[PDB]
RNA sequence: CCAAGUCUCUU
RNA sequence: GAGACUUGG
């Protein structure tokens, strides 16, 4: 656009090299799902490869959302698996998958706006939450590597 | 010469050029002001003793604050051969049927009490304005925005115009907040607002004689060296403080009620956790602005109240959060009174180690707060004395109380001159440090004033308006000055001859705070050259500029019966009606607010909705309105707010959830809607439902 | 194991 | 006796009721309740230096170790509560069981370390 | 009762208790509407499950199976819960509900126990109706978990009463908390009165009146109420427990004695001065209000007389 | 409104103080409300909504 | 999002 | 106890 002046191009610049464009042109681009952005402290916030949640409420965690977001940690600490179950049965016992999905109905006593429950156990599911400028920010890196 | 104080000539001018016109007096503030009112209302005095039924007519006295109001008609009973009635929400005034205000008004010639009461009473028709000779009103600076003044100020202009009764404005300030440029357009609005033009003295003679009754105190600022290091005890509280918030953070109480922004854009800490935030924020802003010693009075405030907020727990885990604070508290005190016995050392007579502590452990401010006061009144007379003291936060009046109590014993020269009293606004504070159930202390600090009790007062901004008390022989403005009116009442409060003004600033906001004095100064001489050279023979504002005044809020709505819903107050109406639908002590919940998204409020309002505001109330399931009302597209949230809760309460008055007067359908009403229909073999033996 | 049919239920519905 | 008696044995009771359950105790401790935190201050006195041995001791295995062998030293016995909270780490609520109330809670990896400062910054 | 209901509903038209109807003649009373907008019958069962997961539980629980699910979350959705904008409170059911329940409990009584007299039998529809006994049934079932409900207050009632009541293993009684003589030994003895949310029992009703909206069986709702009540409806047929003071005033050894109620902030307690066995022994009962003060003792005298008689 | 067939007036005056005074005399004397427009006001910056 | 003051209604 | 208003940050 050689034509345009000088105060336009500057302008279309800015929006073109702004955050939200980086984000957006990365985001459809699907690298952030890679990103590393947490501190590795595997006895908390972690989960070690041959080892993963209960398969029921697993599936019930994934499929029903609404039922997703008030879950609170307790209610995974409420689910103290005998090891029969975390060894061989995969899903848990009935009867621990009932009392776990009254908690987590009892949870609903508590905060549904102001606390999200599901912060600070997103790691279990695998989501994650990343600041923008972050996102930006391995954008230019991973282009300033290939210059 | 008459017990009577026979009107002054001023007095008489006034009274006579407001007889004739409904205007505005601006006066400092005095008995003079309220006895113009008296007078203007003994003028008026025809038409008081027929019955309103016979085209009788009554007197409407508007006062801003309910203490004011009771002064106020203290004094109109005490210098009135009249009968005046008092009415706020303590009253039981809500309740009282149509019998009793006819016999009450019949009783009481004169009216008074708080605006929205008596806007309630003419929007619910209880009377007409017709049927009121004249209304004045003290302290009208105040009738600014949606102010009830306003409010009741815009009913004029939606009944029968020959009507009307007479307005008469009290004031001893005109402007409200820090607006102090461009002084003739505000005035104008003013005026406008209100049916009349602005009135004073302006003969020399006037003025002298102005001048007996108000005195222009003599004014001097003092300021302090503004250190900036800061203790280690200070960083240790602060680092407690901050371990204490990020557990506080999932403390994970049991569910309330959501709390969000005023503006419904954000949500909210609750109100008992954000309660427990705000607490030891101003605690940390105590302690940084006065302190150490200050800090000691205020960790002990905190202490009283999270044991009262203890005992007035309800749950388990709020139980628990509240004493968890209490523990805070009491380590930081502890710590506190550590560092004051870790310098003990220096000395130990007690008595004067309390003032050099003082001295140390407290702020430049403080230091130079309690030497002037000492130099002040070294070894006057108890009653000679009559000084205020003007702080800004509410906790702060507590501390410096504290504070001062501690200073006055332990120096020798003031323990027995001075007696520190403090008092602020409403949600009144505990007065007592030992948290005792109950106390046999009765009298109340303005009574104490008023009577001589207590001779050194320290208030934040409740005794500067209204409040009548004896001329103060010093009034001393701690904190900095904000805003014109604030200044102009505290100027004026200090009404004594020989009266010293004070004010305490900080060095480095010693210029600023020049700046602002002298503008409120130009402000001041503009204001009087302005009443006194301006001229007009028309002396009341014209009816298409009255007009042209209001209409830019939305119109209001009247039905048949003439019930007037004021936009203003219809999320008042709103939350009065759906405070009745519960029948639990616990099951009581309020209408729950959402604001529209872009792309809902594309597939709802079309391309109609865009660049504009748009809220969307949705009442609880209980009562019959679901359809989730939409406000119209308005400007800004407020005005959206506003005109949702207007089409919401039309709607309701429209399935007849309001009883053609626009307040609920008490049970009583509500079930006589029925008795006919349901009750026809009733009638026949002299019984009804 | 079977409930008595109640005499009003049944009643009303034979 | 008529104020001695009638209004009296009777604070004294409806008080106690309210510690028995309702409330979470009150200060029925005699110091003013400006003072009421130097009470570990007037802590008795012998026992305090054998806490203060105690505390400074490096002899401990473990913070949850160091906080019973000090708190008993102390001779008082603390309720460990679970308090439901959002944190993954469960938060755990401690009560010190004496006329000066006292409340702790943190995460489990905490609470025990915070025993120890909490009794630092007030048995001194 | 001569005529059953299909035919003496109409005797309302003939005395016009409700007014005659040609639209609506009173025989026809079981026509129930529950018009204007509190109802829809039209949201899918997957936001249900999404407000209800694990609904077999629930259905095998109850033990009814259900076929409109709808009904169940308008049901369970107490007025305190913001998310559900699809339907209204429990409240408008739980009312027609109330009167079925009273309905059909008092029919059952009365075809099948014609050996006990009619005073007592009023004691009884009182009782049973009565929103303390329809709580215990509730919670015995453990339908309170499910409820969507919005308000702290109510939710740690429930858990409080759940957990007592668990501790007397499901089984109504005295509502005591008998804080001091397992209750330890103490100078002197006295206790609170548990208090008995109502919200359960509406909750339930207002299930039990989902029920027969849904079916239109009145057979098979009976069916399921006398499996839920079975044990209660053995146990009051051999005893009856009538009001708890007038039980004691009854009672030919009791002669309680209730003190002035003194005042202390908002709590407030009555000193019962009774005997049992010749020998004088004081409980105080505590409440919140005078009479709930005076019930709680009255509670706990009988609690402890049923210990001492037994 | 214009979109439905409604239709305005339009004063138009030689100088801007004319303009107040002409459009002053029209609100004292009319029941219509009127707008007043100059250069003073911003007029050039206000938008299409 | 924070401070001050005021008012209404209600325990 | 709940809401609101004004002013200011």
């Amino acid at each position: 656009y050689s034509d345009w002046n000088e105060g336009t191009l500057t302008e279309v610049k800015s929006k073109l090299v702004s955050n939200r464009n980086l984000l957006f042109c990365l985001i459809d681009a699907d690298i952030p799902k890679t990103l590393n952005t947490i501190q590795f402290t595997p006895r908390y916030t972690w989960l070690p490869p041959g080892i993963s949640l209960p398969h029921n409420v697993l599936a019930l965690w994934r499929e029903n959302p609404e039922f997703a977001k008030i879950i609170g940690p307790h209610n995974l600490r409420d689910l103290a698996l005998g090891d029969e179950e975390s060894l061989v049965k995969g899903n848990c016992s009935d009867i621990n998958y009932n009392r776990f999905v009254e908690g987590c109905r009892a949870n609903g006593q508590s905060f549904y706006a102001g606390a999200d429950f599901s912060s600070e156990v997103n790691f279990c599911v695998g989501l994650v939450t990343i600041p923008n400028k972050v996102i930006a920010d391995t954008l230019e890196a991973l282009l300033g590597v290939i210059v | 010469e008459d017990v009577e104080i026979k009107p002054r000539g001023y007095q008489l001018r006034l009274v006579d050029h407001l007889t004739k016109s409904n205007g505005i007096v601006y006066l400092p503030t005095g008995s003079g002001k309220t006895f113009v009112a008296i007078l203007v209302l003994k003028r008026f005095s025809q038409d008081f003793d027929k019955p309103i039924e016979s085209g009788g007519k009554r007197a409407l006295f508007m006062c801003n604050t309910v203490e004011l109001a009771r002064q106020q008609a203290m004094a109109v009973r005490r210098c009135t051969n009249f009968k005046v009635g008092f009415y706020v929400g303590e009253q039981g005034v809500d309740d009282w049927t149509r019998g009793m205000w006819s016999d009450e008004i019949k009783k009481n010639q004169v009216l008074v009490g708080t605006a929205q009461v008596f806007l309630d009473m003419v929007t619910q028709t209880y009377v007409a304005l017709s049927s009121l000779s004249v209304v004045i009103i003290d302290e009208c600076h105040h009738g600014t925005g949606h102010h009830p003044f306003r409010e009741f100020m815009r009913l004029f202009t939606i009944a029968n115009q020959t009507k009307l009764p007479r307005v008469v404005g009290l004031t001893g300030v005109l402007i409200k907040g820090n607006e102090i440029t461009n002084v003739a357009t505000k005035l104008k609005e003013l005026e406008i607002t209100y049916r009349g033009n602005i009135i004073t003295v302006s003969d020399t003679k006037e003025m002298e004689n102005v001048m007996l009754y108000a005195t222009k105190p003599t004014e001097v600022m003092v300021s302090f060296p503004h250190q900036e290091q800061v203790l280690t005890v200070t960083r240790l509280i602060s680092a407690e403080i901050e371990k204490f918030y990020v557990s506080l953070d999932l403390m994970n109480i049991g569910v309330q009620p959501i709390r969000r922004s005023k503006s419904l854009q954000c949500l909210r800490d609750p109100s008992k956790k954000s309660f427990v935030k705000q607490l030891f924020n101003d605690f940390l802003y105590q302690m940084k602005e006065y302190g150490i010693y200050a800090a000691s009075i205020a960790i002990i405030s905190l202490i009283v109240e999270f044991d009262i907020k203890r005992r007035q727990a309800e749950t388990l885990s709020v139980k628990l959060m509240h004493r968890t604070a209490l523990t805070l508290c009491e380590k930081i005190r502890h710590l506190l009174v550590q560092k004051l016995q870790d310098m003990t050392y220096d000395d130990d007579d007690d008595n004067v180690n309390t003032e050099e502590v003082i001295m140390n452990f407290s702020t430049p401010k403080v230091q130079r707060f309690l030497m002037s006061l000492k130099v002040s009144f070294a070894d006057k007379d108890p009653k000679d004395i009559c000084c205020l003291v003007f702080v800004e936060r509410r906790y702060t009046c507590k501390c410096i109380y504290g504070l001062l109590l501690n200073y006055i014993q332990s120096t020798p020269e003031l323990r027995n001159v001075l007696t520190p009293q403090f008092m602020v606004g409403r949600n009144n504070i505990s007065p007592d440090f030992e948290s005792v159930l109950e106390r046999k202390w009765q009298k109340s600090a303005i009574q104490q004033f008023r009577d001589g009790n207590a001779n050194l007062m320290i208030c934040s901004s409740v005794l500067e308006e209204g409040i009548d008390v004896q001329a103060c022989n010093h009034v001393f403005i701690l904190d900095p000055v904000k805003t014109f009116n604030m200044y102009v009442q505290s100027k004026g409060r200090a009404r004594t001859t020989e009266a010293k003004f004070v004010l305490f600033t900080a060095d480095k906001e010693r210029e600023k705070t020049i700046q602002q004095i002298y503008q409120y100064r130009k402000a001041h001489n503009d204001i009087a050259e302005y009443l006194k050279d301006r001229v007009l023979e028309k002396t009341e504002p014209e009816l298409y500029e009255i007009k042209g005044h209001f209409q830019d809020d939305i119109d209001p709505f009247t039905n048949e019966n003439g019930a007037v819903l004021l936009p203003n107050n219809a999320l008042a109406i709103l939350h009065r009606y759906c405070q009745t639908i519960p029948t639990d002590a616990f099951g009581f919940v309020i209408p729950w607010f959402h604001v529209l998204q872009e792309d809902e409020r594309d597939r709802i309002f079309g391309v109609s909705a865009k660049g504009k505001h748009v809220i969307s109330i949705n009442m609880p399931v209980n009562c019959m309105l679901r359809d989730t009302i939409y406000s119209d597209p308005m400007d800004n949230v407020k005005t959206a707010k506003i005109s949702a809760a207007f089409k919401a309460c039309k709607v309701l008055y429209s399935l007849g959830e309001l009883n053609e007067r626009f307040v609920p359908k008490t049970l009583k009403e509500r079930v006589a809607s029925i008795a006919d229909v349901h009750f026809e073999h009733w009638n026949k033996y002299g019984d009804s439902v | 194991g079977k409930v008595k049919p109640l005499l009003i239920l049944q009643k009303t519905v034979s | 006796e008529s104020m001695e008696e009638l209004e009296a044995l009777r604070r004294k009771k409806f008080t106690t009721y309210w510690e028995l359950k309702e409330a979470g105790s009150v200060d029925h401790t005699g110091m003013r309740l400006c003072d009421r935190h130097n009470y570990f201050k007037n802590f008795y006195p012998t026992l305090k230096k054998e806490a203060i041995e105690a505390i400074n001791s490096d002899e401990y295995e473990s913070s949850k170790d160091k906080a019973m062998d000090v708190m008993s030293s102390l001779k008082i016995t603390p309720k460990i509560s679970e308090v439901e909270s959002s944190s993954l780490v469960p938060l755990l609520s401690v009560e010190l069981n004496c006329a000066f109330d006292v409340v702790l809670m943190a995460k489990e990896t905490d609470i025990y370390d915070h025993i120890i400062d909490y009794f630092r910054t007030m048995l001194i | 009762k001569n005529y059953g209901l299909q035919h003496a509903f109409k005797m309302l038209e003939y005395f016009k208790i409700c007014r005659a109807d040609i639209d609506k003649p009173l025989t026809q009373l079981l026509n129930l509407e529950l018009g204007g907008k509190k109802m829809r019958a039209n949201v899918n069962t997957t936001e249900i499950d999404g407000f209800l997961i694990n609904h077999y539980y629930l259905e095998k629980n109850l033990g009814y199976t259900f076929k409109d699910r709808r009904y169940l979350l308008q049901a369970l959705t107490h007025p305190s819960y913001p998310t559900n904008r699809i339907t209204g409170s429990y409240q408008e059911l739980e009312f027609i509900g109330n009167a079925i329940l009273d309905f059909l409990i008092s029919a059952y009584i009365f075809e099948n126990n014609t050996k006990m007299n009619p005073g007592a039998l009023t004691d009884l529809r009182s009782a049973l109706v009565n929103n303390t006994t329809l709580a215990c049934i509730c919670v015995r079932h453990r339908l309170h978990f499910f409820i969507l409900a919005e308000n702290a207050k109510l939710s740690e009632i429930i858990s409080k009463f759940v957990n007592f009541q668990e501790s007397q293993g499901h089984r109504v009684t005295n509502y005591v908390r008998i804080l001091l003589e397992v209750p330890p030994k103490g100078e002197f003895n006295m206790s609170t009165n548990v208090d008995v949310p109502k919200a359960l029992g509406d909750v339930l009703e207002a299930l039990i009146a989902a029920v027969y909206l849904d079916c239109r069986d009145l057979q098979r709702t009976w069916e399921v109420i006398f499996n839920l009540f079975e044990p209660e409806l053995q146990e009051f047929t051999r005893k009856v427990p009538i009001n708890h003071i007038r039980q004691l005033v009854e009672h030919k050894h009791a002669k309680p004695v209730f003190s002035s109620p003194i005042v202390e902030g908002e709590t407030v307690m009555v000193s019962c001065q009774f005997t049992c066995m010749e020998k004088t022994i004081k409980v105080y009962g505590f409440g919140s209000n005078k009479d709930q003060a005076k019930l709680s003792a009255a509670k706990h005298a009988l609690q402890q007389l049923s210990k001492c008689d037994a």
